[PDB]
């Protein structure tokens, strides 16, 4: 069961329209939307009671929802500013006093121009042979970099199965000019392993980033490649001497 | 139905126990909620409140005091899964919801053996990146002020297989010349 | 001040010819409030709450009533459902509070179906009283859920009486105020063999009015016919008490009204 | 399925005085279900501006509502409260007195 809600990240153009979805099919009344911002609690943008009522939250210049029906409350940005770069949330409840169940949220950004828009350039680094040596342990370190906005999902593969134990991924992608509105960001992960996993010659390690971008239809007169939706990986291989 | 505050940050050692207080003024109450919003996840449920004192379930107790405008959301035996920001919420008598900024959860791994050491990685395709590993958790790694040099915050690994965790720091520069001691002090 | 009481009604009706779905809030017998699934508005029905209450808390109560509406019409046809039910039935609701004279409190929820008790709540057990084995069903989802369970507790013994004490504070004038029974009494022929004392009072605000006769000022008369309090339209109220005598004792009506006794022999 | 039959009651506002402006009330109460229709006859006529209280609720789950006109009584005239309610084979009506 539970709350879905569409998309994951979005890119728009200042003035561009879009409609974020959320369904849920556990019959709830209140639906609600809201857009979590740094340092402040949830603003709630619209809600709506149940089906064939809405209403205005505290947030909802700028925003419009409809609830034709029960399962779905869709909130419209009328006309994409900088000031509604954001992580939206969509929730249910049961009734005006039952908890909420959350939507996975939608990390939108908007931009004055789709022309700051580069996918990640990704590497991975080796585990040092001192650390080897010292340690018996070997950390692959991945950096994804010159990447916005910054919508990436960095995963670790080994030998085509994806890993979670020994990761650590940074929690938010960095700035690399900080100073800058529209600063391309990196992220770095670690994988560690044994030393006599990485001295095997048969395990590929691979670091992948899903960067979310542009999509198949959006217009680009540009001389580098469409910054699209698009996976990004770099690769290495175990080493026995 | 006005005003919320509940700290911005808390840090703590796994293992340990962890009381986040949240504070209230409001004219009308239906309760007071905490949700745990994991780094890049929704919010979900932990508790609800509305009667004077403490519900138990499990690891998690919440602590509601009406008159004194006051709960707590109480953590014990910390493990490093209970990082993550807790949100304070509370109906007014309109059944308007108010939320808290949340409180950041910060939990470090208790490091038996420290084995603290920097390391230079190579780039499979080749370049570098520098490794701080290995470091106990009450050490400072400070986000640097050099422009061409990035440090990112420290991240903790867990070698399940092994039972081993590991707190690191990675940084990296656009700079031919940039020593991995440069880096981390 | 006497006792005060806040209630709230719901009534649902599947397949009306009537509205779906009615809401009526009471200040003791004093309507203040009212919705249905035709106006689709929370509106006042008592001056004293237009005046007193900002627009935007009949916007709000105007949400929260289309969600109550709508989780009406959900719940009665599962009523219908669970019994087999067709056709029309209706599905009732009835929650409130009292402030008694001596500053203690009051508070009662509980639901009807087909104008009968279903479902009552005990907000000191913290259970729910199931007259049948559809209700003993209902019973058991409910007693399921303590955050619902602690929260009507809550709302009964804070929320309403905080209510309460809101909307006499707004309502005083109306509600606070005495306008004291005029008491005639006459004695009739009013049929043939029949000779008969009457004690009418009317002009009372507030409707609670004692009236009774009394024979020798000792002995309370044993075959009293009453008449009941009834509104005059006016924002007051009437009644009367009557006896059949010997047209040949002393009887006395006694009125006790809003802390006051009065007594008028013949 | 239990119903409630409407009890009815016809009585003036003030009491009544030939030539002297009154109002003239029905009060229905005790019913069940909801759905009720009343009219004040003047001689087994239909009173045409005739105002009633919203439908209330009582806590026994019935239902209440007072009919009410402003009349000036007399000696030949004659007035009464018709109900129709679903636990009724026909109309009831009920003369006021006095
Ligand atoms: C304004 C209003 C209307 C109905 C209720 C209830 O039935 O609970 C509450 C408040």
């Amino acid at each position: 069961a539970g709350v879905t809600q569409t998309p994951k990240f979005q890119v728009l153009k200042t003035g561009q329209s879009m409609t974020l979805q959320c369904a849920q099919d556990m019959n709830h009344n209140y639906m609600y939307w809201y857009r979590q911002d740094p340092g402040m609690g949830l603003r709630l943008i619209y809600y709506s009671a149940s089906e064939g009522t809405t209403d205005k939250g505290e947030v909802p210049n700028g925003y419009n929802v409809s609830r034709s029906t029960t399962e779905d409350f869709p909130l419209r940005l009328l006309s994409a500013a900088p000031s509604q770069t954001s992580v939206y949330f969509c929730a249910s409840s049961n009734r005006e006093y039952s908890p909420l169940h959350f939507g996975n949220g939608t990390r939108l950004t908007v931009t004055e121009d789709l022309n700051k828009v580069f996918p990640p350039e990704v590497a991975v680094f080796e585990p040092s042979e001192a650390e080897i040596s010292h340690t018996q342990k070997a950390t692959l370190v991945c950096l994804a970099t010159g990447f916005y906005p910054d919508h990436v999902e960095l995963s670790w593969w080994v030998n085509g199965k994806e890993v979670h134990s020994g990761v650590c991924t940074d929690p938010q992608p960095l700035k690399e000019q900080p100073a800058l509105n529209d600063s391309r960001y990196a992220l770095s992960s670690r994988l560690r392993v044994s030393a006599t996993f990485w001295q095997d010659p048969r395990n590929h390690f691979r670091c992948q980033v899903q960067f979310y971008g542009l999509s198949e239809n959006d217009e680009w007169t540009q001389d580098r490649a469409k910054p699209v939706t698009q996976i990004v990986s770099a690769e290495a291989w175990g080493r026995a001497d | 139905g006005q005003n919320i505050d509940q700290p911005t940050e808390m840090t703590a050692t796994e293992g340990a126990i962890v009381q986040i207080n949240c504070t209230y003024q409001t004219s009308g109450f239906n309760g007071l909620f905490w949700y745990q919003q994991h780094a890049g996840e929704a919010p979900t449920f932990l508790s609800y409140n509305v009667l004077d004192g403490l519900e138990e379930k499990g690891r998690f107790s919440s602590f509601l005091s009406r008159s004194k405008g006051y709960s707590y959301l109480l953590l014990k035996e910390l493990q490093m899964k209970d990082s993550a920001s807790y949100l304070c919420a509370f109906l007014d008598s309109n059944y308007q919801l108010i939320w808290g900024a949340g409180t950041k959860l910060i939990i470090k791994p208790d490091i038996q053996n420290p084995d603290p050491a920097v390391y230079q990685l190579r780039d499979s395709k080749s370049k570098s990146v520098c490794l701080f590993t290995d470091f106990d958790s009450q050490t400072n790694v400070s986000q640097s002020k050099d422009s061409d040099v990035y440090i990112t915050d420290k991240c903790v690994l867990d070698m399940r297989s092994m039972d081993f965790k590991s707190n690191s720091a990675v940084a990296w520069s656009n700079k031919s010349d940039f020593a991995c001691a440069n880096a981390f002090n | 001040m006497r006792t005060h009481s806040l209630r709230y009604f719901r009534l649902g009706v599947s397949d009306p010819i009537v509205p779906e779905f009615i809401s009526v809030g009471y200040v003791d017998s004093h309507p203040i409030t009212t919705y249905d699934s035709v106006t689709r508005q929370k509106e006042p029905r008592a001056p004293w709450m237009a005046e007193n209450l900002a627009p935007d808390h009949w916007e709000r109560y105007t949400q929260l009533l289309r969600g109550w509406q709508q989780m009406f019409k959900v719940e009665l046809k599962r009523l219908q459902r669970h019994y087999n039910h067709s056709g029309s039935h209706t599905y009732q609701r009835m929650i409130g509070c009292e402030l008694l004279e001596d500053g203690s409190t009051t508070g009662f929820l509980q639901y009807a179906y087909d104008g009968q008790d279903f479902l009552i709540f005990n907000k000191d057990t913290l259970s729910w009283l199931a007259v049948d084995n559809v209700a003993h069903t209902i019973k058991q989802a409910w007693e399921a859920n303590q955050h619902e369970l602690l929260y009507q507790k809550n709302w009964l013994e804070e929320e309403c009486i905080a209510w309460l004490k809101r909307f006499l504070e707004y309502g005083k004038d109306t509600l606070q105020r005495t306008e004291p029974p005029l008491v005639r009494v006459n004695r009739k022929e009013t049929f043939p063999g029949v000779t008969a004392l009457f004690c009418k009072a009317h002009g009372f605000y507030p409707p609670e009015i004692y009236m009774t006769w009394m024979k020798n000022g000792e002995e309370i008369v044993q075959e009293i016919d009453y008449g009941d309090i009834l509104p005059s339209g006016d924002g007051t109220y009437q009644a009367w008490a009557s006896i059949e005598l010997d047209p040949q004792n002393l009887y006395s009506c006694h009125v006790e009204h809003s802390g006051v006794h009065m007594v008028l022999q013949v | 399925m239990i119903q409630r039959t409407p009890k009815i009651q016809v009585y003036s506002r003030h009491p009544a005085e030939n030539g002297k402006s009154n109002f003239l009330n029905c009060y229905v109460s005790g019913f069940h279900p909801s759905d009720i229709e009343v009219d004040l006859l003047k001689n087994g006529e239909r009173i045409e501006k005739v105002e009633h209280s919203d439908l209330s609720f009582s806590k026994d789950w019935s239902f209440y509502l007072l009919y009410y006109t402003e009349f000036t009584p007399t000696e030949k005239d004659e007035y009464a409260c018709r109900v129709n309610h679903v636990t009724l084979s026909q109309p009831k009506i009920v003369k006021w007195d006095r």
